[PDB]
């Protein structure tokens, strides 16, 4: 945890299908979001932490 | 119902999951209760993959 050191990610096309796409992939849904509506949602400035 | 046991929290009734998202679906609260059978040693197969 103490790294805390990565690439950064932005103004990249958020499909959600590549998360689907890899095989070890398991987790994608939010607790307080469905993600059907998630599939189209979009964010900015969303950066996964190291 | 017949399913893995990893991801029986995610595709639990009234939650999205895995499995939930591919074949089954329930309704928003359906009056049903879900009951899941925890087999330990001897219902589990060890001979056919």
């Amino acid at each position: 945890v103490y790294a805390w050191n990565r690439k950064r990610i932005s103004n990249c096309v958020a499909d959600y299908s590549v998360l689907y796409n890899l095989a070890p992939f398991f987790t994608f849904k939010c607790y307080g979001v469905s993600p059907t509506k998630l599939n189209d949602l979009c964010f900015t400035n969303v950066y996964a932490d190291s | 119902f017949v399913i893995r046991g990893d991801e029986v929290r995610q595709i639990a009734p009234g939650q999205t999951g895995n499995i939930a998202d591919y074949n089954y679906k329930l309704p928003d609260d359906f009056t049903g209760c879900v009951i899941a059978w925890n087999s330990n040693k001897l219902d589990s197969k060890v001979s056919g993959n």
